[PDB]
C-alpha cells in the first residue's frame, strides 16, 4: 500500500 | 527468492487542455496490480489482479485519496519547476515518481527507493542509506534543503523499513499462487535460410514468468554472443514475456549450435539444437 | 528537455496457426515525452478494437505501452503497426512478421 506524500518541490 | 514493490507515477502538464494528466501504477515483481488514471470516469484507484481484490472498501478509499492528493501536489510542483528553470508556461513538461522496497528470501529490507525526475532527466532521489539526498543540479538544491528542514527523509524511512516491507509480504502470501509461481519458457528452434550459403537459427522462449530469463547461443561449446542478435524481453500480454536469440549459420553446420536457456522456473538449464 | 525514440516490436501472443484466433501485440518502449500515437493496421485499414496498457516507464525513465487486439492470421492478410512521436519526422510502420 501507498505512502502519503506530503512535502513540495 | 527476492521480490520488489514499486509505484510509479506520472504528470503531465497540457497547457490550454486543462490539469495535467497524472496516471499511477503499482506492481510487485512483474505484475501490475493496481492503476489510476485522472482521466478516467469518476477516478478510483483499480485492482488489476484477483488477489488485491480482497482488500476491503476502507483500502480503496484511502489509496484513491492518495493518489488524488500526489495529482493535486503535482500540479503544484509542476508550477514550482517551472520557476526554478526559468521556463514559460505554455509547453508541456512531465515529472515522474518511483518508490517502493526491494526484500529477500528471509522477508526483510534489502533496499529502499525514492526518486524524482523532471522531463525525463534525474532531479532528486534518496539515497541508500536512507537518510541522505542526490540533487541533480542547483534547483533540485533547493528542494533538497527544503526537504532536510522537513525530515522527508526519516518519514520515507519509516514506511520503506516497515509498512512496505509489511505490506509486500502479505501481498506475496495472498497472491501466492501467482507471485510465487515461476512459469517456464516453452522454448523450440526455428530454422530460416538467408541463402543457398546462410542460415537463420532462431531460438524461441515463450510464456514464462517472470520476466528475468537468459538465453545464449554456443558453437562446439564457445559462446557465440558477438555474433548474436537479442531482441528485447516483451510482454505476451498474459502475465507472460518472450524472448529470442539468432545467430546467423553455414548451412549445413545447423548441428554445431547450441541454444542455452536459463530461467527460475526450470529444473536445470535447457539445451536445445535445431531439429530437422 | 530529453527526448528519445521508440522502439517498436510487433507479435503474435501465441505462434501464429492460420485459421486460429491469436492476440497481435504492438510493444512501444524506450520513448519519451509520453505522447505517442500508435495503430494497429490490417491491409493498410486502422483496427477499431484496440486495447493499451497503462502508461508506466523503466528505471532510465522512459516510457513503455503494450497495444494490442484479437486477430486470426491468414496467409493472405498483412498486419502492421504504425506509430507516431515527437522524435519521428514521420511516421514509422512496422510489419508483423511471424517469424519474429
Amino acid at each position: 500500500r501507498r505512502k502519503w506524500r506530503r512535502w513540495h518541490l | 527468492g527476492s521480490h520488489s514493490m514499486r509505484y510509479f507515477h506520472t504528470s503531465v502538464s497540457r497547457p490550454g487542455r486543462g490539469e495535467p494528466r497524472f496516471i499511477t501504477v503499482g506492481y510487485v515483481d512483474d505484475t501490475l496490480f493496481v492503476r489510476f488514471d485522472s482521466d478516467a470516469a469518476s477516478p478510483r484507484e483499480e485492482p488489476r489482479a484477483p488477489w488485491i481484490e480482497q482488500e476491503g472498501p476502507e483500502y480503496w478509499d484511502r489509496e484513491t485519496q492518495i493518489c488524488k492528493a500526489k495529482a493535486q501536489t503535482d500540479r503544484e510542483d509542476l508550477r514550482t519547476l517551472l520557476r526554478y528553470y526559468n521556463q514559460s508556461e505554455a509547453g508541456s513538461h512531465t515529472l515522474q515518481n518511483m518508490y517502493g522496497c526491494d526484500v529477500g528470501p528471509d522477508g526483510r529490507l534489502l533496499r529502499g527507493y525514492h526518486q524524482d525526475a523532471y522531463d525525463g532527466k534525474d532531479y532528486i532521489a534518496l539515497n541508500e542509506d536512507l537518510s541522505s539526498w542526490t540533487a541533480a543540479d542547483t534547483a533540485a538544491q533547493i528542494t533538497q534543503r527544503k526537504w532536510e528542514a522537513a525530515r522527508v527523509a526519516e518519514q520515507l524511512r519509516a514506511y520503506l523499513e516497515g509498512e512496505c516491507v509489511e505490506w509486500l509480504r502479505r501481498y506475496l502470501e495472498n497472491g501466492k499462487e501467482t507471485l510465487q509461481r515461476a512459469d517456464p519458457p516453452k522454448t523450440h528452434v526455428t530454422h530460416h535460410p538467408i541463402s543457398d550459403h546462410e542460415a537463420t537459427l532462431r531460438c524461441w522462449a515463450l510464456g514464462f514468468y517472470p520476466a528475468e530469463i537468459t538465453l545464449t547461443w554456443q558453437r562446439d561449446g564457445e559462446d557465440q554472443t558477438q555474433d548474436t542478435e537479442l531482441v528485447e524481453t516483451r510482454p505476451a500480454g498474459d502475465r507472460t514475456f518472450q524472448k529470442w536469440a539468432a545467430v546467423v549459420v553455414p548451412s549445413g553446420e545447423e548441428q554445431r549450435y547450441t541454444c542455452h536457456v536459463q530461467h527460475e522456473g526450470l529444473p536445470k538449464p535447457l539445451t536445445l539444437r535445431w531439429e530437422p | 528537455m530529453i527526448q528519445r525514440t521508440p522502439k517498436i516490436q510487433v507479435y503474435s501472443r501465441h505462434p501464429a496457426e492460420n485459421g486460429k484466433s491469436n492476440f497481435l501485440n504492438c510493444y512501444v518502449s524506450g520513448f519519451h515525452p509520453s505522447d505517442i500515437e500508435v495503430d494497429l493496421l490490417k491491409n493498410g485499414e486502422r483496427i477499431e478494437k484496440v486495447e493499451h496498457s497503462d502508461l508506466s516507464f523503466s528505471k532510465d525513465w522512459s516510457f513503455y505501452l503494450l497495444y494490442y487486439t484479437e486477430f486470426t492470421p491468414t496467409e493472405k492478410d498483412e498486419y502492421a503497426c504504425r506509430v507516431n512521436h515527437v522524435t519521428l519526422s514521420q511516421p514509422k510502420i512496422v510489419k508483423w512478421d511471424r517469424d519474429m
